[PDB]
């Protein structure tokens, strides 16, 4: 038996493990602490080492020896990295031309750790949590990255996993990885265009994916390293400052530990109020020896966060314009990440888009899953498909001659009754491809119009004529557009009852 | 889904220039999806490997069947695809295996790539692939034998002059393959006794047809459906079955009742 293969979503704020059971479904591997999305944090208390939400607990108490958000510093030198992102955690220093961190071990001795060392020992117990649940050793994994990591980072992730003995067998982009599990659980009845939304704690990722006969392709991607759940969190930090200084006449912002425990207890409400209408905060010894008790509902939270949430809908708008699409054309918006649990962010997207876009989120009655989980579950699905392959076959499958498919830029289709353009094979379609349209109610003699199509900001405008075909005294017809590997367009129009078929060739 | 222009000009002439790759674009895609792992596999793996052979088709009897889709395969005739258009239902199980071994080397996709053929013939190969498991299954072949309208010989035309034993001769074996009862009474000749005629029509009046219609299911139960959707398709699919059972049985009754008067 080959080694088990698992999927890794490595995130700024959370990491998750997925694995395909012998019952051939997805199962989420949890940590020993019982939380599925393991946080990406390490805290050293002397010689002892802590991970996860346990390691996030010492951030308020020992912030100089607690590290966080170490995904964006991998593979690139320190001068291209913003140090103030981990200004709340451990300082990031200059180590060997890349980013390193200053830690303190037992007896006050100082150890200088590379960020390459960080990912290895983070994956050390991501290995341990996976093999304890499954009961067998793991050696290889599929790692999901954002699409803006270059190849020199991917080799560094391959190298740092090789420091501990993990073989990163494949790299896949997170919008491509997250969508597959949604497509496996809920297959699409029609070929659609969808937008993957990854709203993390410290960064926001949006990418536009065309779903064409099971092939997932980039139209355009967008990233914002400044928009995220931290801005949701920091807006509440100044919010909780407001009632505290009017009631108790103290400034909680001027103490780092007071601001950290305020930042810690505000971080819980982002998860807590995603499922309930209100949340309560009780903090012993906040600042100047003062306790604090307050209850905050959904509506005043949304009244606070309407500036940031409008930026989140604005970030959706820019990636559509970057690929030059119209929000009438887009079929769905797919959501992943812990920010996507918020029901306010769900409601903004039906308002700022047409009603024909179905927003795939936690609130959806028909197509819903866990947004923090949906990235990793797609990686295990790719893991199961490649589990039959050795390294030679998958690397040959990874070759640019094979992974590059030519597509079709300008869409084709059928002309309507009033001269409107009805696309059959849409835009952005790879070939060879064949689609069937059943005109069952078609009675009489028909002229079948094949035209190229032009799209503008959305009505379809009739474009360049491809061919024309006609049928006589027909009672139900099928229209077939066939494109081969050579780009030749062949159109078959078959009568549904008599079998009288007229074939067009180009 | 909307209406059609419905024009009476009825032209079947292409007027534009040849299809260029200027509206064709070529950036790569991400290696993800189960259909990536098959679309790559056709250009990566592409794995493919006597008195009874005199009964086969030497050349493909339906030339249009080569261009037919693998997805639209249920309207495709598998007997013309297998090379058994002469014999159809009466071919044995080993004959299907020998016919499958003939057609796998004639239409080898690597040899089709060697002969310069397109990938459209590989779509006909997926017809050739799953025809084998359909025709080696006892149920699935019999289900395909239940819908073989090409082998369904019609009764002869009304108002014409014909021999009764020669024109209705091959007709009654078309449903005798659907007989659950053995032995099969024969039509006989002009010198047949009255008791044999009474034993004939009673067999056809009390006829037992095993013909089913699961292959005519346009909607099939998907495994991605929930519990009510697999039930909802089945009652509709049964409603197609018994209607086509009773109508063909009434057609068979009219097949019985016309031969009595003629």
């Amino acid at each position: 038996m080959s080694s088990p293969v698992i999927g890794i979503t490595f995130g700024n704020t959370s990491s998750s493990i997925a694995y395909i059971n012998p019952k051939n479904d997805v199962d989420v591997i949890a940590n020993p602490d019982g939380e599925r999305a393991i946080p990406s944090a390490l805290s050293y208390v002397g010689e002892d080492e802590y991970h996860g939400g346990q390691a996030l607990q010492q951030l308020i108490r020992n912030p100089k020896n607690t590290i966080i958000n170490f995904r964006d510093f991998i593979g690139l030198p320190f001068d291209k990295c913003d140090v103030s992102k981990c200004a709340n955690g451990a300082p990031a220093v200059e180590v060997d031309g890349k980013v390193g961190f200053v830690i303190s071990r037992g007896e006050g001795k100082e150890e200088k750790l590379t960020v390459d060392e960080v990912v290895s020992r983070h994956l050390n117990r991501l290995k341990l949590a996976a093999e304890d649940y499954i009961g067998s050793a793991v050696k290889e994994a599929v790692l999901t990255v954002p699409t803006n990591f270059s190849e020199e980072q991917k080799t560094a992730l391959k190298a740092s996993a090789a420091k501990i003995g993990l073989q990163i067998v494949q790299f896949i982009n997170e919008p491509s990885a997250a969508l597959l599990a949604h497509a496996e659980q809920f297959p699409f009845e029609k070929d659609v265009n969808v937008v993957v939304a990854d709203f993390g704690g410290i960064r926001s990722d949006a990418a536009v994916i065309a779903v064409r006969n099971g092939i997932f392709t980039i139209l355009a991607t967008a990233h914002d390293l400044s928009l995220g759940g931290d801005n949701l969190d920091t807006e509440l930090v100044e919010y909780f400052a407001s009632e505290f200084q009017k009631k108790y006449q103290a400034n909680p912002r001027k103490n780092a530990r007071s601001l950290a425990k305020l930042k810690a207890n505000s971080s819980i409400t982002k998860k807590t109020l995603s499922n309930a209408t209100s949340a309560t905060i009780s903090i012993d010894s906040l600042a100047d020896g003062f306790d604090y008790h307050a209850s905050i509902n959904r509506m005043r939270y949304e009244l606070v966060a309407n500036k940031v949430f409008a930026q989140f809908s604005s970030f959706v708008d820019s990636v559509i314009a970057k690929a030059e699409l119209d929000p009438l054309d887009i079929d769905a918006v797919l959501l992943t990440g812990g920010v996507s649990f918020t029901p306010k962010l769900t409601t903004n997207l039906e308002y700022t888009l047409p009603e024909s876009v179905e927003i795939l989120g936690p609130q959806n009655k028909n197509a819903s899953n866990n947004p923090n989980e949906l990235a990793a579950s797609g990686a295990a699905l790719q893991a199961r498909l490649i589990s039959d392959y050795d390294a030679d076959e998958l690397a040959e499958a990874l070759q640019p001659v094979i992974v590059n498919t030519p597509h079709l830029k300008k869409p084709i289709g059928l002309i309507g009754a009033k001269g409107e353009f009805h696309p059959v094979l849409l835009a952005e379609t790879s070939f060879p491809v064949q689609k069937k349209l059943t005109l069952k109610q078609a009675k009489g003699d028909f002229l079948i119009g094949v035209y190229e199509g032009d799209h503008h900001i959305k009505l379809y405008t009739l474009g360049t004529k491809l061919m024309e075909l006609g049928i006589k005294n027909a009672n139900g017809v099928e229209i077939i557009f066939n494109i081969n590997k050579d780009g030749a367009l062949r159109v078959t129009a078959r009568d549904l009852k008599t079998g009288n078929a007229v074939k067009g060739e180009l | 889904m909307f209406s059609l222009p419905t024009l009476t000009s009825d032209i079947t002439v292409e007027v534009n220039s040849s299809a260029t790759k200027t509206p064709f674009v070529r950036r790569p895609v991400e290696p993800v999806g189960k259909f990536f792992l098959q679309h790559a596999q056709r250009t990566l793996r592409n794995h493919t490997w006597d008195p009874d052979e005199l009964l086969f088709d030497t050349e493909l009897a339906d030339e249009d069947l080569l261009t037919h889709d693998a997805r639209d395969w249920k309207t495709a005739d598998l007997y013309a695809a297998m090379g058994l258009s002469k014999l159809r239902f009466r071919a044995t199980e080993s004959q299907i295996i020998k016919a499958h071994r003939k057609q796998v080397v004639k239409y080898h996709p690597d040899k089709q790539s060697a002969a310069g053929g397109s990938l459209d013939q590989d779509g006909f190969f997926k017809i050739i692939q799953k025809a084998f498991e359909t025709l080696t299954d006892s149920n699935k072949r019999a289900q395909y034998d239940s819908c073989d309208f090409v082998a369904d010989v019609p009764p002869p035309k009304k108002g014409t002059d014909y021999d009764f034993y020669e024109a209705w001769g091959p007709v009654f074996e078309a449903e005798a393959r659907f007989s659950k009862k053995t032995p099969i009474p024969s039509l006989g000749n002009k010198d047949s006794s009255k008791k044999e005629v009474e034993q004939f029509y009673a067999f056809w009046h009390r006829f037992d047809s095993w013909r089913t219609f699961e292959f005519l299911d346009e909607d099939v139960p998907d495994d991605s459906s929930n519990r009510d959707h697999k039930r909802y398709i089945e009652r509709k699919n049964k409603a197609a079955r018994d209607k086509k059972k009773t109508a063909d049985n009434a057609r068979l009754v009219k097949l019985v009742e016309r031969a009595v008067s003629e």
